[PDB]
């Protein structure tokens, strides 16, 4: 199809328009005083939401180049979403600010490469200052505080999170689950998670959560690149006649093997959901065997000649639940024998004993921790269904926030930390004038989130920004109560990782957009 | 031309 | 369909517009300071790339004649790509410069044939001067230096390349491969490559690499023009029931025999990939037998009556890997017996002993080298998947660059060598005024790459070009550090073959476009 | 009219 | 008569266009290698001149705001003419350069008053240096 | 002073360290200094040579070194007779600066209707 090509200033103008449209749609939802956005559905009443992700998902425009701009900003908004779990709106606001200022500077006639260098230098210095500013949060009381703050100041959620992380460690795997009674329950089961994702989004049976959830499924392990679905057929017949879901851990599911499974799942029969085998090289086989001994199944290796089509139900292991999120899959309460897993961890720690290099020790210790750790299951307790769903959502949000806080600590919320960091870098300079202009662009854009929060609140952004800059430490503006005070003392807290990731991805997309020179799209027809 | 197994598999 | 025909100046104007559009899209990515080009995909975020090949692939316009111009330039850009492996952007820039100047001269009223003669004479003299300027690079330290420079100044890649070429010779076959641990591994296996290409691009299972990769496949040898896929059927059933890929070496696969295989591959069943039999005449049969004894299979010759449809799995040989690139196919680690190949090379060297003419000796020595050389397998070592992919890409780029450097030596990079060559030919003259004008056009266009690199860097092209021309030797401008110095000493190096090929193909397309008089396309409707 | 073998070959 | 009023960026763009037209007409005659400009008369052969003053006199455009820009530049070209007797083309070239760069900076988002102060300071320092450089 | 725009270039080179009170003032100073090289570039462009190359070559030299467009060569501007009264250049620069400031500070424009 014939292509339309735009160069230089025209392409930059189109991208800027698209970015402005998307960011204006999204940023009105920032902060506790966020506005409502009405999204049209195919039928019925339109949905009214205050979530930036939902708004950003629907936005894409009729002009192809403006659509380019919107999609490029959305990409890094999603990237920040999948890194820390929150701050997509903040990242979008920062990206819009940097892109606007940088494109203005470029149109003024500055070298785009020097501007990109200046922005990168400023962002690196800001990351260093932000790491310096962060306070540790590993203390159990801090865990409870973060859990309460995330879950709308609820003590029970914080207590549950603190108990779970005390019982399974700070780095342990914790999974939320629906309870039975009004009392909450926390326990540990034999299971573990590994960093792999679904091959296609088509197996997602939890559209609101964006995850593939299988209850009491079979697991098909294969140390071979699975293709030729004809080989697959018999095990699917055996699984479907048993009325159970299937989770496939294969080296790589090729084409015509994931499409066939996708079609089968959408048509209704079989609830299979394939996933890549974690690791590579001999490590892939070792951890495949570890998963096999965890689930009680047998690894179907073509090297020795299991001949995949000849696999039976006994070959497949079983587990209580499997949850496949965007990048990790968790197996919860596998049916593997306790003696088998105990022997496996004994074998792996023996391998640690005669391990020679530090890499081998580290890897085998990782396997030992994965096998002997288990997963914590939090049973949310409440009276009715709506309370069940609200409690589960609150607990999982608090879990994400607490995990981030444990990872990188906490800083002042409400955009205060970014303002303090920007104030701390007022003397940074580059190699030439354009680099200094880029540094100033980044520092100025670092104050955008607080101004946007204030503007949504209804106050004057400039006055509040100046007042906050005049103060020091955790001094900031509470938009919920429309007052000034110590942000930490009033509970407004933000994980360091969230702000760092938002800033870094905003800077990356801004540099990419600034250095863009030509754009090629399809014809308007 | 999607072959269908007796148990319902929609083989493409 | 009715045709639109354009003559003379109108056709030249349309071609010039198309060439300008394509070259303006491509050239912004030249050099280390290249800009970004945003290409739209069917869905999701648009891809942002700094690679000239990717940009050139998508470019084609709605006007039929401008599309002609763009396609003709793209053709020689690709031709230069497939000859040296790099320099497509440089070739496109040179082609645009020569075409622009030549069309201006033609519109002025000069004889196009004389201009073409002058351009050809200037390019021939430039090739001679460039061969004179090149320095040898066969030394192992030079190999390590080139490998480091190509792979972003990484010592490990250069060491691996140097070790491989020392172990299998300068002209030996070397193939990169994914490793198992973090340590890199290099070894040799019984295998070889021959210069043949896939019949159609539809068997390509590696779109990023543009190659057909089969792991542990069967090989079907046929000393007959394979057609009538009904004859083919039984061996495909036998292969598919074994769950292996297939590589067909036949004299020539006719119509309805490659289309059927293509449809089978896209539908999913069978991973067959046919290829032409290397050689011709009795040489074709001799090297087919050599391949058979290398892979341990049997040549299925219809002359004696194997009756292709009666072939079994035992007739087909096996190999560890086969990789089919654009023009060559490499068989790596065939299962043929070592005694069999040893006896075959003994037989061929015996044939050398009583060989009469020099042609027979040369050909049989070529077969001996191919059989007894083997292929080097480089196992890239790293920790994670992304490092695996980056290391593999870096190693294969360094391998291409080192192979070119060994072939033709190295010259100063950054367009310095072309400028020095052009300065050395300031006295060349033709037979008349138009020939001299063409010579001057070629010499002036020879400075385009350096000017484009400087312009992407942001400096003034004329000032830097004049400063470089004022100097001598390897004096040049480093755009990465924005300074002046000895290009060789600061590591900026270019294989002689890359620049020579870029110049030659640019000249060829420029001459073809200059001598063009009429253009016939389809109607706009 | 693409004849299909029992093992799946889509003969054109 | 009813008036058309333009504010900010639109007015600046119109002025810049008018200045560019006038300066492009005039500056081709600068220096000993100046080009020829053909001016139409009411009758007879058009006059061909290499003088900046003659070219600048005839220039005025149909757009009212671009005409504003051209007239404002012409005014100081004439002012420089009546002060020293020569250098109208040089003054016009300098004015076009400064106006172009300054309007670009203003569109970038700098304070116009500060830009004017900087330009005035630079010009004062330049006048001092030029007086130092002159020989009797 | 030296003609051919040489005096303005030398003056601009002599003021490479001048600074204002803030960033915008420095930007204005740089704008003026950059524009001070326009006459020589325009003369060279009318001559047919490359303005950037000749401007750089003149800036590299010192004193009355300059480019004669009549003979298309380099030399001491005073020795080859290319001279300019100081008042002419001073007045040109001053009035150009005045009109540039007036145009830069302009905010609204009122004219008659197009009809």
């Amino acid at each position: 199809a014939a292509k339309d090509v735009k160069f230089g200033n025209d392409a930059r103008v189109k991208m800027l328009r698209g970015v402005n449209v998307l960011a204006d749609a999204v940023k009105v939802t920032l902060g506790p005083k966020g506005r409502n956005v009405v999204l049209d559905k195919s039928f019925g009443a339109p949905t009214i939401t205050k979530d930036g992700v939902s708004v950003a998902r629907e936005i894409e425009l009729e002009d192809k180049f403006e659509n380019m701009g919107a999609q490029m900003v959305k990409e890094v908004a999603s990237k920040a979403n999948d890194a820390a779990g929150d701050g997509t709106t903040t990242a979008t606001v920062l990206a819009q600010a940097i892109i606007t200022e940088g494109l203005k500077a470029v149109a003024a006639g500055m070298n785009p490469m020097d501007l990109k260098r200046g922005i990168d230098k400023a962002v690196t210095a800001a990351v260093e200052e932000l790491k310096a500013l962060s306070v540790p949060c590993s203390d159990s009381k801090a865990i409870a505080q973060v859990g309460t703050i995330s879950a709308n100041s609820d003590e029970t959620v914080g207590k549950l999170i603190a108990e779970a992380m005390d019982k399974v460690g700070k780095e342990g795997v914790i999974t939320v689950e629906d309870g039975t009674g009004l009392q909450d329950e926390l326990d540990v089961v034999e299971g573990m998670q590994f960093d792999r994702g679904y091959l296609s989004p088509y197996f997602i049976n939890k559209p609101e959560t964006g995850a593939v959830e299988l209850e009491s499924p079979f697991i098909l392990l294969a140390d071979k690149k699975i293709s030729n679905i004809r080989e697959m057929l018999p095990v699917l017949e055996a699984v479907a006649k048993a009325g159970k879901p299937l989770l496939i851990i294969a080296e790589d599911v090729e084409g015509e093997a994931l499409a066939t499974l996708v079609v089968n799942t959408m048509r209704g029969i079989v609830k299979v959901a394939a996933v890549k085998a974690p690791g590579f090289g001999d490590r892939r086989k070792a951890m495949l065997q570890d998963i096999a001994t965890l689930t009680g199944g047998t690894v179907i290796s073509e090297e020795i000649g299991m001949e995949l089509e000849k696999a039976t139900l006994e070959d497949l292991g079983q587990a209580k639940r499997v949850v496949i999120n965007k990048d990790t899959t968790t197996i919860i309460d596998g049916v593997g024998e306790e003696a088998a897993i105990q022997g496996r961890v004994a074998q792996i720690r023996q391998q640690i004993e005669e391990a020679t290099s530090d890499y081998d020790r580290e890897k085998l210790q990782e396997r030992v921790a994965k096998l002997a750790g288990g997963v914590a299951v939090i049973k949310v307790g409440a009276a009715t269904e709506v309370e069940m769903k609200e409690k589960k959502a609150r607990v999982e949000d608090a879990l994400h926030a607490t995990r981030a806080a444990v990872e990188e600590g906490v800083v002042a919320g409400g955009g205060v930390a970014l303002i303090r960091v920007a104030s701390k870098l007022a003397d940074l300079r580059g190699q030439n004038e354009d680099q200094n202009v880029g540094i100033k662009v980044a520092l100025r854009a670092m104050e955008a989130p607080l101004r946007q929060i204030v503007l949504n609140c209804g106050e004057e952004p400039s006055v509040v920004a100046n007042t906050v800059k005049g103060g020091d430490g955790n001094y900031g503006y509470n938009a919920a109560t429309e007052e000034y005070g110590n942000m930490i003392d009033m509970g407004i807290l933000d994980p360091t990782k969230v702000t760092r990731s938002a800033l870094q991805y905003a800077a990356s997309v801004a540099g990419l957009m600034i250095t863009t020179e030509c754009m090629v799209t399809d014809l308007p027809k | 031309s999607w072959m269908t197994t007796p148990w319902g598999f929609h083989l493409p």
